[PDB]
């Protein structure tokens, strides 16, 4: 057994949309994609969850921000400082 | 309720009825035969996926 790179998999991009201090993420995968997050505060607060169904789901960003992981997908970052006017 | 068929060889005025509920909603989708009331977003839109 060798550390091969394998040619690998990757998952469809998300849809990003804005929301005040929160990640509206409509979401459609190909296949089971195991999605999760860490909201960088010393208050980790991450999530876990396969998605296989799509699904439009949320994120509580905080101000400092979050990082966001769409399947083997590179990892994303945010700032969500206001939106509140 | 003023239009006449005069086939056969009656005169027959019908209506209108008070009944005005079109199952219809003001959107609809259609498929085939399968017909959905759906508030479908609309031409120029629609967002991917969806």
């Amino acid at each position: 057994p060798v550390k091969a790179k394998c040619i690998a998999t990757l998952a469809p991009e998300p849809l990003v949309e804005h929301k005040h201090r929160t990640l509206i993420l409509h979401l459609h995968p190909d296949h089971p994609t195991l999605l999760t997050t860490r909201s960088l505060g010393s208050d980790a607060n991450p999530t876990r969850q396969w998605i296989e169904r799509p699904t439009t789901v949320n994120f509580t960003v905080t101000g400092e921000g979050l990082e966001y992981t769409w399947g083997n997908h590179p990892p994303k970052r945010v700032w969500a400082q206001e939106s509140g006017e | 309720g003023e239009t006449p068929a005069k086939i056969g060889d009656a005169k027959l005025i019908i209506g209108p009825l008070s009944s005005a509920w079109s199952p219809f909603d003001n959107k609809v989708v259609v498929y085939g035969h399968e017909v959905y009331n759906y508030d479908f977003p609309e031409y120029g839109t629609g967002k991917a996926g969806s």
